[PDB]
DNA sequence: AGACGGCTGGCACGACTTTTGCACGATCAGCCCTGG
DNA sequence: CCAGGGCTGATCGTGCAAAAGTCGTGCCAGCCGTCT
């Protein structure tokens, strides 16, 4: 259990990308071989920056106004808002001469460009600009203008009763005028490209042929390190014996590394069989039907230790037709059930999800009610466990989730 | 753009491989010998002052092996790409041009009229051009801007960058391995094979 | 996160959403001319901090808050036609069959 | 029409404004060819 | 700066007036380059080179 | 309009499980030396 | 010349106890609907 074993152990504890990193990185030190034109098509997408630049050209400004504008549009973000500030642009242009209204003048015309309200100044001038745009024949333009001007702080509380006595408005009529503001649909910069590229973590594969799915690793992902037969034979006929020692050392380390790697692969596959042997239930039925598993149970299965499996299963991924999942995800705690049995936490989690999703949306169910329901089904859990499982699933509120009945 | 050191004075492929042997016209060496030197299977001599040998004579591995003990260490020979570099740098343009002109003016014959004036014209055109002969090889290798070579996204996260960057990464890793092996004083056969593979790449 | 169809995309009025159903697809028989919304799909974006400045617009305008984009079908340029039948596939282990 | 990204933009601007004036500029493909040739052991430059 | 000639500095089109070709010296190659190139292109986690 | 009781969330007791560095040293067959 | 003994390079075994994270669940404080 010296150095060689030591390094072989850190070999399986890490993800496959850092594994290939170290493998390839250490494949340059010792001779151990691993083993319709240029542009695919090429297309230059436009985007809400180039589209704002297009308009600048067409429009008539002077040589000085043109620069200001270039600078302004640089500050525009994906959301649609001038990023910095008004005076900031004046201070960044380095010329003390140019007035602060100079930029305003330009900036007062750039924000009626394509999406109007682009390059707004702090998520409010948008409405002002957007409203001034359409005609004055709209029913409650006065009222809405007055609201937006100085009375947004009050609107923030989603309150309407206070707005009557503050700004001298009518009885609920403003409310219909407040709906006009709701239809404004701010942030016209976010008309951006929804070109979010696709992501993946493929590692081991599970496929369901003739019942009893068989687990087998990826054909391409897994790295195969072989030895050179060419440099092997070259050690016996070496001259200075320095050469020979060099080649012997390279050779022995290579064999070592090879075996280590293989050992990793074999261990991964073995741990990829046990789970499938234990958890056929999950791949067939779902999260609702998972059985609990511990490291100690997997080590006891096939001549294994806890410590060893603990490292294999860290940052490892499995693709099944159910989905893509980490191996660490399968292992979870258990609770005492009816008839001496043990129920997995994932089953209770899916049950809580499906129970909250199918509850009456008019009046929400309290955690105590859910605890009582679960006890009636034969699960026998506390209110704290239910609270934790509910909070864990990006649901802080239980009773605050109340919509219009 | 960029640049790669390559850790070795490799030669260019457009020369010595086209219809006219441009590396052969300056060195007066046949194409077979020049191609055999670059692949570490010739081990041509560089320069010998006291040794009974020609300046640009052809040699072999066994010949050098059983002749090293004869003349001692006076015979300087190189089997890599630096051999042609040295043979081309240790050559004066005007000193050879004067001899060629004297031979063409004094000895006038049928065979002397042809295959000799072309060399003089080539030497004159190369001298008047101001270019250096040793620059025919690329000690430093520049690369083209990456904007001209996109990632080529075929389907999903396909960033293989094939047909234009595979050769680049191959040459880069080959140069890195060659430098790593040279930093540790690797044996001669291994580094010669590595340099041959880098030249091929 | 994952992407689901809910037919509640912002930055578009009820005019284009009049042909859509409660799941996101359009009813069979409806005519489509040019660029019309046929399937309402959204793409969730990264979470944000407290940011009271942005929390203002987050609490005023409902539940938008830059959480979903407008990555709908968006058929190509002007084409006049009708819908005859649709088709939808879903992998096992998903209970998002709102109208399947 | 194809190359000279600034040239076609100026052409578009002049047609919109009604000036109807053009400039020769420089084709982008020629610069791409120069950059592709300079990658090898060939030296080409623009003198004046 | 003035932010006026800087925005017009990108239009480096004056004239051509000449064209020639010569060999690439090992000293002129470093003048064109702005750095020396790892074989990796770009990672997948943060999508940065 | 405030006390009463349900609802909700943070915190902690304690048993169980994850994980992490870790002593290095032991052993067998080929080669060399030696007595019958 | 052959078998017995010493020397030495070649070859390997993926376990084991200690320090830290986790949940089952009780304890306790803050908040709101209702009747007093």
């Amino acid at each position: 259990m010296t150095p060689q074993l030591q390094q072989a152990i850190r070999l399986l504890q890490l993800s496959t990308l850092e594994l290939q990193q170290e493998l390839q990185q250490a494949l340059e030190s010792n001779p151990l071989l691993e083993e319709e034109l240029p542009v695919y098509q090429g297309e230059t997408t436009q985007t809400l920056q180039d589209y704002l630049m297009w308009q600048v050209e067409l429009t008539p400004f002077t040589d000085t106004d043109r620069a200001i504008a270039t600078s302004i549009v640089d500050a525009v973000d994906d959301t649609g808002y001038l990023t910095i500030q008004i005076e900031d642009i004046v201070d960044s242009i380095g010329d003390d001469e140019i007035g602060l209204e100079e930029v305003e003048a330009v900036l007062k015309r750039i924000q009626r460009f394509d999406p109007v309200g682009v390059a707004a100044k702090d998520l409010r001038d948008c409405l002002l600009i957007q409203l001034s745009q359409f005609a004055k024949e709209t029913p409650w333009l006065e009222e809405a203008r007055l609201i937006i001007s100085d009375h947004l702080d009050l609107l923030a509380n989603h309150d309407f009763r206070t707005l009557m006595r503050v700004t001298r408005l009518k009885e609920e009529v403003l409310k219909e005028a407040v709906n006009l503001i709701q239809s404004l649909d701010p942030r016209p910069g976010q008309s951006i490209q929804t070109s979010e590229p696709e992501y993946v973590i493929p590692d081991v594969l599970v496929r369901k042929v003739s019942g009893r799915w068989t687990v087998e690793l990826n054909a391409d992902s897994i790295p195969r390190l072989k030895i050179n037969q060419q440099y092997a034979a070259m050690g016996n006929s070496a001259r200075n014996d320095a050469d020979g020692q060099f080649i012997r050392s390279n050779l022995q380390e290579a064999r070592w590394l090879i075996k280590s790697l293989e050992s990793r692969n074999d261990t991964l596959l073995r741990v990829s069989r046990c789970i499938v042997e234990q958890q056929q239930a999950f791949f067939e039925q779902g999260e609702e039907y998972m059985k609990p598993m511990v490291l100690a149970d997997i080590a006891q299965a096939v001549e294994m230790h806890e410590s060893t499996i603990s490292r294999v299963t860290t940052q490892k991924y499995l693709h099944s037709p159910r989905g893509i999942f980490e191996l660490k995800y399968f292992f979870s705690s258990h609770v005492n059930t009816e008839g001496g049995g043990e129920a997995s936490s994932t089953a209770i989690r899916a049950l809580v999800k499906k129970l909250i999703a199918a509850e009456n949306p008019a009046k929400p169910l309290s955690d105590s009610k859910l605890t009582s329901m679960l006890s009636e089904q034969g699960i026998m859990v506390a209110r704290r466990t239910v609270a934790k499982y509910r909070e864990s699933l990006s649901i802080p509120p239980s009773n605050q989730r109340k919509q219009l009945v | 753009m960029g640049h790669i050191e390559l850790a070795s004075p490799t030669a260019h492929i457009w020369f010595l491989k086209s219809l006219p042997s441009r590396i052969g016209l300056l060195l007066d060496m046949p194409l077979r010998d020049i191609e055999r030197v670059l692949y570490f299977e010739s081990y041509v001599v560089i320069e010998g002052g006291m040794t009974n040998l020609e300046r640009q004579q052809i040699l072999t591995e066994e010949q050098y092996l059983d002749a090293l003990e004869e003349f001692g260490d006076e015979f300087d020979a190189k089997m890599g790409a630096e051999a042609i570099q040295a043979l081309l740098k240790s050559m004066d343009l005007e000193q050879e041009c004067e001899q060629l002109r004297e031979e063409l003016n004094e000895t006038n014959s049928e065979t002397k009229r042809k295959k000799l004036t072309k060399r003089i014209k080539l030497l004159e055109a190369f001298v008047q051009s101001g270019n250096k002969p040793e620059w025919m090889i690329l000690t430093v290798l520049p690369v083209l801007p990456p904007d001209l070579r996109p990632l080529v996204p075929l389907d999903g996260g396909r960033f293989a960058t094939s047909d234009l960057n595979d050769l680049y990464r191959r040459v880069i890793n080959r140069n890195n391995r060659l430098k790593r092996l040279l930093d540790l004083a690797a044996p001669d056969i291994i580094v010669r094979n590595e340099k041959r593979m880098l030249q091929e790449a | 996160g994952p992407e689901e169809i809910t037919a509640d995309i912002p930055n578009v009025g009820e005019a284009a959403l009049s042909k859509l159903d409660e799941s996101g697809i359009v009813y069979i028989g409806a005519e489509v001319t040019g660029g019309d919304i046929l399937v309402g799909k959204v793409t969730p974006k990264g979470e944000t901090q407290l940011t009271p400045e942005e929390k203002l617009l987050r609490a005023i305008f409902g539940e938008k808050a830059s959480d979903v984009k407008d990555s709908s079908l968006r058929v190509p340029n002007g084409v006049s036609g009708t819908v005859i039948d649709v088709q939808v596939f879903t992998r096992d282990g998903v209970e998002k069959d709102k109208r399947a | 029409k194809s190359d000279d990204v600034n040239g076609r933009t100026k052409m578009y601007k002049n047609i919109v404004d009604g000036n109807h004036q053009m400039e020769p500029g420089m084709p982008e493909s020629f610069n791409v060819l120069l950059k592709e040739i300079r990658s090898l052991g060939i030296n080409i430059e623009l003198e004046d | 700066k003035d932010l006026l000639k800087f925005l017009k500095a990108q239009t480096k089109t004056e004239e051509f007036d000449a064209i020639k070709i010569a060999l690439a010296s090992p000293d002129m190659i470093r003048s064109w380059s702005f750095g020396e190139v790892k074989p990796e292109t770009i990672n997948y986690r943060t999508f940065k080179p």
